[PDB]
RNA sequence: UGGAUUCAACGCCGGGAACCUCACCGGGGGCGACGGCAGGAUGAAGGCCAGGCUGAAGGUCUUGCCGGACACGCCGAGAGGAGGUGCAUGGCCGCCGUCAGCUCGUACCGUGAGGCGUCCACUUAAGUGUGGUAACGAGCGAGACCCGCGCCCCCAGUUGCCAGUCCUUCCCGCUGGGGAGGAGGCACUCUGGGGGGACCGCCGGCGAUAAGCCGGAGGAAGGAGCGGGCGACGGUAGGUCAGUAUGCCCCGAAACCCCCGGGCUACACGCGCGCUACAAUGGGCGGGACAAUGGGAUCCGACCCCGAAAGGGGAAGGGAAUCCCCUAAACCCGCCCCCAGUUCGGAUCGCGGGCUGCAACUCGCCCGCGUGAAGCUGGAAUCCCUAGUACCCGCGUGUCAUCAUCGCGCGG
């Protein structure tokens, strides 16, 4: 068994392969509009947490 | 005399108006001359989610709001006065910035 | 220093018309004014309602077709 | 009396017939062809568009003071019929306007502040002033009450 | 629309008007002033309901 | 660095490190943190209810829980200390959490669900709902909400005043959904005293 | 590749997919933690020089290569799974529905299930209230509450504003007037903290004299001022295990992981939502005007130069009331066109020139010349909307390496 190792984690530098959610890890969905970087979902469920009100 | 700019800005408009009482208090204490507590524009970072994952449904949207109020304030610097307000308590949720004009 | 042509003409309408009752204190050319146009010396109120999400930027009301 | 005094358009029309007098106002030699931006579809029909385009810059640098070209080139531009989609806004191209604002200068109407753009001189001012009092009186043979002005 | 005084300004305003009638007025703006140095509000469009209730029961009183 | 960056920053931080403590940390009643970027160092202070559990064997958790805070997230030099909460039984997260806790333990939902609404109602709240969700009494999943006192519900006193509290109790055949909801001693517009 | 199919699927899954995303296809390569089993390091677990295969590969290999070191060659037992199950679940969402409902304590009625209250009449957006009433009271919900807009006052005056004052300077000239830069100061505007103000309060009328409705006055605001947020108990095996969490089943050295290429972008057709039009209530050309919301670090980029354009080079300032994006379009003035498949319309296609990117054929966006498709107002039927609303006009931002006929918002 004398070979090499081909995993090959690729580094994206744009695309949504580059951009993943700190949390859940996804890749689609993702706010980065002020630094963040979360799923929509996520941040709908945290955004109390960070401070993010829903006064309208 | 050259003077001193001090930004500063929160979520909290009482632990902010908190510390320009401190200033006020203390730079009355002494005799230096402030500039009030200029209020500038407050940022309203703002986030329109969908509030729905399964993308069904009718199309309904969660307005998430965080708001940044700010203040400046010019006294004149001496060292007197720097170290004193240095020595403010500065609580977590406000940020700082003593800039000098010279 | 403002938004339309209109809401320029008419924002100087009221300042000009402003101007002059202030300059004359004439409260008989004010009540002529306020019974022309009372909005001439009292100021239009309206606003644009904010638009709100089904085809957002047509409207508040306008709405999608179903 | 002065350009905030009259109008716009019949000043600009009359200081291009007046700039044809001026022999830094040349055309450039693809004046005849190209558009004024990609915003439009046809090429200018007039065979003075030239000038009338540096009179016209000429007075919108009397008016906005230190301003250049990128400034100029959104207040040039306009609409586009994009086909079949839908319509948005184009600046001009820079160049038309860059070659006047040389031929400008050259003609001693604007000077270029290192910084902050294209600021017009006293004898640029004075040419404009000369026009405007000139139209006015024209159009005073009418309205008296611009005559007031 | 509908503008129709709710239970709790109502109750407030007639034990207000039984337990300190004299006091109240037949003015709207000093019946406002002496709710507010009574009952505990923060809340001035409650206030002016109350007082303008109160008001009217003067007004009530006053015909029988 | 803009200075809502660092905002957001500090935030997304702090969720993520109460993330963290919310999963191992689930015995102790951890009701939160806080954190103070002292000169000498970031101290941060854990309110939970069992410090014991927090601390273990002789300091060995926070130990290797300092250690896993400077590491996988940015901290100068931590400096963690821990307290209690002064009315947990006022707090929902961790009566949510005690709940999950114990119907994983195997006690009867009606009986737990009761027992803590006791419990807090003697320990002074004006009101409690619990929600329990999930396949209670068999496959087919239902709701059952145990309440006591009086509760709101809508509206900003709702939002600010009474206290949420969400947990899952992972058991043999899936999840049970707590949520709890307490509302204590203080007081609303409509009083008018 | 899938999910969703009346309302409540079909510019929805923030789904604007070049790779990734991806789950589909063709091919290629890695993965057993823990134990034990075949063994054992003897120089190798693992990497590896030049090449043949290979799309390309120390992947593999005859031929040889050592930096100092254990075990899928075998089992269990696994890691991971965008594999299945949303009729196994949680959480979230939608709909019933921002509808006005859901209940309780005591009393009474009934053998009882249950009832009453919670009914009737007016009224209200409202189980909101008035009154009558075996009901009296109460609670969730509604309302209160929170956010914003609009008028006033106080405070505050920078990075905001510039009226007044002074200074300096440039033009017209009819010697009257216009602008510019410095101190000046917060006047005006503006910003943002705290207060006030509107309550059917006043007059009159209707209803019953009540609840309240209406007209009017005055007022910034007049009838919950306007607009939002917060969505009750509960149901809908509604949608989502393809966001996360999670049971069961399955894959488990392949149904796990990574790479290349393709595809999701195919098209005889049916449908939904929209863009552009079928012209004069206009098209083109040239001139003239007037915004707001938001955003900016490898990011906005003024300003200068180059270029016909798209674009290119350099680059002030700007981590944001300081700089930039950012002088919008609809509108107006003048000139051509004068009711026609046209100076309407811009499908399509050819040639060329560019930007992004590792890559632009499949399959991107932009520019220039050229081409010049249907379409001359639309049956049955159907949608949205009550005031700064609808219609019309453009702009910002999210998505974003480049891509906006989209979403969320902004003003005219
Ligand atoms: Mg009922
Ligand atoms: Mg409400
Ligand atoms: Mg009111
Ligand atoms: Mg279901
Ligand atoms: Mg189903
Ligand atoms: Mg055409
Ligand atoms: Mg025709
Ligand atoms: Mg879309
Ligand atoms: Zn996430």
């Amino acid at each position: 068994m004398a070979k090499a190792d081909y995993n090959k984690r690729k580094p994206r530098k744009f695309g949504k392969g580059a951009r993943r959610c700190v949390r859940c890890g996804q890749y689609g969905p993702v706010i980065r509009v002020h630094g963040l970087m979360l799923c929509r979902h996520c941040f709908r469920e945290i955004a109390p947490k960070l401070g993010f009100k829903k006064y309208e | 005399m050259q003077k001193a700019r001090i930004k500063l800005a929160s979520t909290d408009i009482k632990a902010l108006n908190e510390v320009t009482d401190q200033i006020r208090q203390i730079a009355e204490r002494t005799g230096v001359r402030m500039s009030g507590p200029i209020p500038l524009p407050t940022k309203r970072i703002r986030i329109t989610t969908r509030k729905s994952p399964d993308g069904e449904g009718t199309a309904t949207f969660d307005k998430f709001e965080l708001r940044v109020h700010k203040r400046l304030v010019d006294i004149e610097a001496d060292e007197r006065a720097m170290r004193q307000i240095m020595r403010i308590r500065v609580p977590e949720d406000v940020t700082i910035e003593i800039e000098l004009i010279s | 220093e403002g938004g339309g042509f209109m809401g320029q003409a008419e924002a100087a309408r009221v300042a000009i018309a402003r101007a002059l009752v202030e300059w004359t204190n004439d409260m008989n050319l004010k009540e002529k004014f306020m019974k022309y146009d009372r909005t001439m010396l009292v100021g239009d109120s309206r606003r644009t309602e904010p638009h709100k999400p089904n085809r957002s930027t047509k409207g508040p009301r306008a709405k999608r077709q179903k | 009396a002065t350009v905030y005094d009259v109008p716009g358009d019949l000043l600009v029309e009359r200081t291009a017939k007046a700039l044809k007098e001026v022999e830094a106002i040349k055309p450039p030699e693809w004046a005849p062809f190209v558009k004024t931006g990609r915003h439009k579809e046809r090429i200018p029909e007039q065979e003075d568009w030239w000038y009338y385009r540096v009179a016209s810059i000429f007075r919108k640098i009397y008016i906005d003071g230190p301003v250049g070209i990128e400034r100029l080139r959104t207040w040039y531009g306009g609409r586009k019929n994009r086909g079949h989609a839908p319509e948005h806004f184009y600046k001009a191209g820079g160049s038309i306007i860059r070659k006047a604002l040389q031929q400008l200068e050259a003609a001693g109407f604007v000077q270029k502040v290192p910084g902050e753009g294209r600021i017009v001189t006293p004898q640029g001012q004075s040419f404009l002033d000369r026009i405007a009092t000139e139209l006015k009186k024209e159009l005073e043979e009418q309205l008296p009450e611009l005559k007031k002005y | 629309m509908g503008n129709i005084k709710q239970m709790f300004i109502k109750r407030t305003a007639r034990e207000l008007f039984d337990r300190y009638p004299n006091e109240f007025s037949r003015d709207f703006e000093h019946n406002k002033k002496k709710v507010e140095e009574l009952t505990n509000v923060t809340s001035k469009t409650i206030r002016n309901r109350i007082a303008g209730y109160i008001t009217k029961l003067v007004r009530m009183k006053e015909e029988g | 660095m803009a200075i809502e960056r660092y905002f957001i920053e500090e935030g997304v931080r702090e969720m993520l490190i109460d993330e963290y403590l919310e999963k191992e940390l689930r015995r102790a009643g951890y009701s939160g943190i806080d954190i103070k970027k002292t000169p000498l160092g970031t101290k941060v202070v854990i309110f939970a209810a069992s410090p014991g559990y927090v601390i273990g064997r002789g300091g060995r958790r926070i130990r290797e829980l300092t250690r896993i805070l400077e590491r996988q997230f940015g901290l100068e030099n931590p400096q963690i200390e821990v307290e209690e909460i002064k009315n947990p039984y006022l707090n929902a997260k961790v009566q949510a959490i005690r709940l999950a806790r114990a119907l994983e333990r195997g006690i009867h939902f009606r009986r737990a669900a009761y027992s803590a609404i006791r419990a807090i109602m003697r320990n002074g709240a004006r009101g409690v709902e619990i929600r329990l969700s999930g396949k209670l009494t068999g496959e087919r999943a239902k709701s059952v909400r145990f309440y006591q006192g009086y509760l709101a519900k809508v509206g900003n006193p709702a939002e600010t005043l009474v206290s949420r509290g969400y947990a899952q109790a992972k058991l043999k055949l899936g999840v049970i959904g707590v949520k709890v909801s307490i509302m204590p001693p203080d007081a609303k517009l409509p009083d008018e005293i």
